[PDB]
RNA sequence: AGGGUGAAAAGAACCCCCAUCGGGGAGUGAAAAGAACAUGAAACCGUAAGCUCUCAAGCAGUGGGAGGGGGACCAGACC
RNA sequence: CGGUAGGGGAGCGUUCCGUGUUAGGGAGAAACGCGUGCGUGAGCCGCGUUGGACGAAGCGGAAGCGAGAAUGUCGGCUUGAGUAACGCAAACAUUGGUGAGAAUCCAAUGCCCCGAAAACCUAAGGGUUCCUCCGCAAGGUUCGUCCACGGAGGGUGAGU
């Protein structure tokens, strides 16, 4: 099956910004695991 | 003249090896955020794209440090924007005599860190005063210190802009 | 000489200090005072009072199409042929005048009525492109038109008075 | 001599493109779509600006009807203008819609010169 | 959580400073009601007589419009139906406009009691189809009438108005009750004038 | 489905998954710490624990079921000495795990097994 | 198939980010024109500011124009 | 005074030549971008916090002279989509080491696969791919400190 069509422009400006929001995501477990491993308390975690 | 010019220092990566897809997913989480923010998320991010950008971040905010003349406390990174290089062809043999096209997209980056305490003075001292009293308080000076009080961030986060230029406050 | 100090200044200290662009000199005039109201009505000014007109309007008549006509204000018509700029020409054609004390209406006109006005401009009509288009016949023409028209100003209307004035009276 | 056709075309396309400012997506980009849209443009508003004169009379006419109905108990637009007419005057319906938002005392006090003399 | 900071203060004072500004120098609004042909001040303005009139923001005001009370016991459906969508789309006004709402809100009571003639308690279907096949199922109009009554004058009225978003916005304007009595009060309900010879039967 | 299949794949085969367990716990007992995917150390604890349990007791049949396990004799002859030692009041539970930085060349989520 | 940095390589000393590439200052230059370098359209990719879309059916325009915003001098106009 | 096939009339523009080594032009030309300007339209005229050296009007001449359609054609860039795939179901694992950076580079210890080969050698072919040092733009279907890749410097010895 093939693309009877061509995808318009902001259709797919809207499919790529959910790809892009999944960093929006990312980005917060990355903020979180930081403000742990900036207390030095954690006993579970480990880093070198 | 222009706020740009006062609290501005821009840095431009060029030819990263990221497709501009993957990097923009990255730019468009540290964009409006604290330069110490940004740092800690990028070093801790799964992306492969994190680390160059982080070089690139580190790099500007050192600039601002070393040319400028700005405090690494108050950096935010203002905007930051991401726009396609120059992309590599490559062809590669398919199934049955047919080819393909790989490209080996580049990128250019551009992160333009931006000081909140420059003009500090003059953003509260303006906050600091009543619709009324600060049309009072711009009686008196000349067009000269007129320009040099208003030529802060202040008409612009307030949108008074239009409002002054009508209220016959200043020439274009 | 205060903006080349305070851009000089903004030049070459990086980061200006409020104290240097504004002195201390300077309190502000107090908010009750009158040198704080002559500013105040300078760049806030108050909305000045309507200007006088008569309260009175007409229907009239031209180029075979009806206006309602208040005086001291200008309409658009067809160009009156053999018109000047500066012409003071008379419409006789009126159908109603009211009042707000009365209102005359003709039958079909209001006899002796007269609508003075005075032609201030003579123009040409925002182009109208006139577009003439058949599917597959392979046939388009572009054409523009544009109308000539007057631009004239109602002064006064006038020599109704005798007319009789109906009114609803309750 | 060789003529290569030069800017020829990109004026004639940019000016083209000049009117399709606004147009939702693609009809704002790609130069030959731009094209027809641009006629299809002009041809609706030719269209519509006959359309305009029939339409407003349609109005008129409408708010005319509603103004007189609130008088008599049977009375129409139809009853009204034929008096209008057979009392010989010549005021047409854009004036009579106009004076009936706009100044509805005088539009009562027209209906009430065509009853008397229609009495 | 709403910012007391000097910045959001100052943002604020100076909205409405803007604001005090823009209405000083706009137009007056004048109401109609026994509005006479011109104010001095709207002589300055635009074009208004020479135009055709269209309905400003300050007159379709929802908080304003009229209340209407139809009580239908012993009416004829249909010829109710269409002086409520009358009402309803503001027809009677001499302010209509297609393409505003300046119409009233009507209020139907006594929704059981609708009378129609002839066969038609028993013979009027009522369909709605589920969209799968097979899918069609219909009522006669008394199977609704005790079932759920209202929909009845509801579903007769909708038909009049016009179809799409104008249509269903205007739709939402009709109140209707199968009991005698209405929780609206409060909106002071003016009854309807109904100029129609035959809508009221008499057995 | 599986509702209560208790046991870990670690995305093998099940001879590999087994000879990957054994390797893993030989590693374990010789070094007493190493660094691993969060799967394979969940995975291996069982094992560990099997092998620590076992060498409490120290008859010859035990001793003869390590062997069989383990892939190196000196290290489980060092567990039957070490572990009445170090074990003896621990009723079960002899390892930690504590996780760490993701790897950087599959994003593969790390941790630290220890024998505690 | 792959042409045009500048008049002249004067092709960027020195400091900073810094494993290199790449960059920001300083310096050269009429101009940075900074070596992927001269004018640099379109598609296409974005960033910011103004208005606006989550009860909606549509070759996407057009005539009517609610509400909101913007640069004016014929402030009743234009966008 | 509707108009297809089609015929006739009147025009606009492009590059070049004559006038002309013209008027004008580093006090900013062509071009590019703009217009509340003027045309029945093709277009013209005016303007530029672009651009950096050419070149109008008039009155004439000539054509490689006007594009949206040729499954035209050549370059550029999209869509499909951050999707399918990453080339056998011999299987990897851990500890050290080097390094800015290691699932992938080196070593060690296990484990596993081939063994009438997935071993060693020779004909043909290829042509420097061999070895050492340096490198990590491109190539390598990921990575890369590595390489059959790039840079330098070496290397093939016969009376049988
Ligand atoms: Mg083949
Ligand atoms: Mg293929
Ligand atoms: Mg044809
Ligand atoms: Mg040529
Ligand atoms: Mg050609
Ligand atoms: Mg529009
Ligand atoms: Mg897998
Ligand atoms: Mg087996
Ligand atoms: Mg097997
Ligand atoms: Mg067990
Ligand atoms: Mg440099
Ligand atoms: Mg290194
Ligand atoms: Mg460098
Ligand atoms: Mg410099
Ligand atoms: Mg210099
Ligand atoms: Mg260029
Ligand atoms: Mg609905
Ligand atoms: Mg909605
Ligand atoms: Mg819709
Ligand atoms: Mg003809
Ligand atoms: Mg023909
Ligand atoms: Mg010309
Ligand atoms: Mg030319
Ligand atoms: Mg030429
Ligand atoms: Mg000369
Ligand atoms: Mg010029
Ligand atoms: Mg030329
Ligand atoms: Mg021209
Ligand atoms: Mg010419
Ligand atoms: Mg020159
Ligand atoms: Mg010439
Ligand atoms: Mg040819
Ligand atoms: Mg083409
Ligand atoms: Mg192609
Ligand atoms: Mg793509
Ligand atoms: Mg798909
Ligand atoms: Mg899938
Ligand atoms: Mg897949
Ligand atoms: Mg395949
Ligand atoms: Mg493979
Ligand atoms: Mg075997
Ligand atoms: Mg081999
Ligand atoms: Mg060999
Ligand atoms: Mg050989
Ligand atoms: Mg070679
Ligand atoms: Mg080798
Ligand atoms: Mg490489
Ligand atoms: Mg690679
Ligand atoms: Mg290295
Ligand atoms: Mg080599």
């Amino acid at each position: 099956a093939v693309p009877k069509k061509r995808t318009s422009i902001y259709k797919k400006r809207i499919r790529k910004n959910i790809w892009k929001k999944k960093g929006y995501w990312a980005a917060l477990k990355a903020f979180s695991l930081a403000k742990s491993l900036s207390t030095g308390n954690s006993k579970s975690f480990f880093v070198r | 003249p222009e706020p740009g010019k006062c609290d501005e220092i821009t840095t431009r990566g060029y030819s990263i090896s990221m497709s501009v897809d993957k990097a923009r997913r990255v730019i468009d989480q540290i964009r409006g955020r604290s330069y110490a923010e940004t740092l800690m998320i990028l070093e801790l991010m799964p992306y492969r794209a994190c680390y160059p950008i982080f070089k690139l971040i580190y790099s500007a905010a050192a600039n601002a440090s070393h040319n400028k003349q700005f405090n690494k406390a108050n950096l935010i990174i203002s905007k930051a924007e991401v726009n396609k290089g120059i992309t590599l062809k490559k062809v590669k043999p398919r199934a049955r005599g047919r080819s393909y096209m790989i490209k080996r997209p580049t990128c250019h980056i551009t992160i333009v860190l931006r000081d909140i305490t420059h003009f500090d003075s003059y953003d509260k001292f303006l906050e600091s005063l009543t619709p009324k009293k600060l049309i009072a308080l711009l009686g008196l000076m000349s067009t000269g210190r007129r320009r040099e009080l208003l030529c802060g961030r202040f008409r612009e986060n307030h949108k008074i802009k239009s409002f002054l230029y009508k209220i016959a406050l200043f020439k274009r | 000489l205060k903006a080349e100090f305070e851009e000089f200044q903004r030049p070459p200290n990086q980061k200006p200090q409020l104290s240097d662009v504004l002195p201390d000199d300077f309190q502000a005039p107090e908010p009750g005072t009158p040198e704080y109201n002559d500013i105040i009505n300078q760049f806030l000014p108050k909305k000045g009072p309507p200007p006088p007109r008569e309260e009175i309007f007409a229907v009239v008549v031209i180029g075979s199409r009806q206006y309602i006509v208040i005086p001291g204000r200008w309409i658009y018509t067809q160009r009156l042929k053999g018109a000047t700029v500066n012409d003071k020409i008379v419409l006789n054609k009126v159908l109603l005048v009211g009042t707000k004390a009365s209102t005359y209406i003709g039958t079909p006109i209001v006899t002796n009525a007269a609508v003075h006005a005075v032609v201030e401009e003579q123009l040409l009509d925002d182009k109208v492109i006139v577009f003439k288009y058949k599917k597959k016949k392979n046939y388009r023409r572009n054409i523009g038109h544009r109308q000539p028209i007057t631009r004239i100003k109602i002064t006064g209307i006038t020599g109704y008075e005798d007319y009789p004035a109906s009114t609803l009276e309750a | 001599t060789r003529v290569k056709r030069g800017y020829i075309a990109r004026r004639r396309r940019k000016k083209i493109r000049f009117f399709a400012s606004s147009f939702r997506g693609a009809h704002s980009r790609l130069t030959r779509t731009i094209a027809q849209q641009k006629i299809r443009a002009l041809v609706s508003a030719h269209r519509d600006r006959d359309r305009q004169k029939r339409d407003f009379r349609r109005l008129w006419i409408t708010r005319i009807n509603a103004a007189i109905r609130e008088r008599g108990v049977y009375y129409n637009y139809s009853k009204f203008i034929h008096d209008l007419y057979k009392r010989q005057l010549l005021l047409n319906r854009k004036i009579l819609a106009q004076i009936a938002i706009l100044n509805p005392n005088c539009i009562y006090m027209i209906y009430n010169e065509i009853i008397k003399k229609e009495d | 959580r709403k910012s007391t900071s000097a910045s959001t203060k100052c943002t604020e004072e100076w909205r409405q400073l803007k604001e005090a500004v823009k209405k000083e120098f706009a137009i007056p609004h004048v109401p109609l009601d026994q509005r006479w042909m011109f104010t001095l001040e709207e002589a300055t303005g635009p074009d208004i007589w020479n135009t055709t009139w269209y309905p400003k923001s300050a007159d379709h005001v929802p908080t304003d419009k009229k209340w209407y009370v139809v009580d239908a016991t012993d009416l004829i459906l249909g010829r109710m139906a269409s002086t409520i969508a009358i009402h309803i789309r503001g027809k009677n006004l001499a302010s209509y406009t297609p393409s505003v709402d300046m119409g009233a809100f009507v209020i139907v009571v006594n929704a059981d009691k609708v009378a129609v003639s002839g066969k038609k308690r028993t013979q009027k279907l009522y369909r709605r189809h589920s969209g799968r096949p097979g899918g069609l199922k219909e009522e006669t109009f008394d199977q609704l009438q005790k079932r759920i009554p209202e929909r009845i004058i509801e579903h007769a009225v909708r038909g009049m108005l016009p179809k799409g978003r104008l249509g269903r916005y205007l739709f939402n304007h009709l109140k209707v009750y199968k009991g005698a009595e209405h929780p609206h009060q409060a909106q002071q309900p003016i009854d309807l004038p109904l100029r129609d010879k035959r809508i009221r039967v008499e057995k | 489905m599986k509702h209560g299949r208790k046991i870990h794949r670690l995305s093998r085969p099940a001879d590999q998954r087994r000879a990957l367990l054994r390797g893993l716990t030989t590693q374990l007992l010789k070094h007493g710490r190493i660094k691993t995917t969060r799967a394979k150390a969940s995975a291996m604890r069982k094992y560990v624990d099997k092998m620590i349990t076992l060498a409490k007791e120290g008859s010859l049949h035990k001793r003869r079921q390590a062997l069989g396990f383990i892939y190196e004799k000196q290290i489980v002859h060092a567990l039957f000495a070490e572990v009445p030692e170090r074990y003896g009041d621990r009723n079960g539970g002899y390892t930690r795990i504590i996780r760490t930085l993701p790897r950087r060349g599959d994003n593969a989520p790390m941790a630290y097994i220890e024998l505690v």
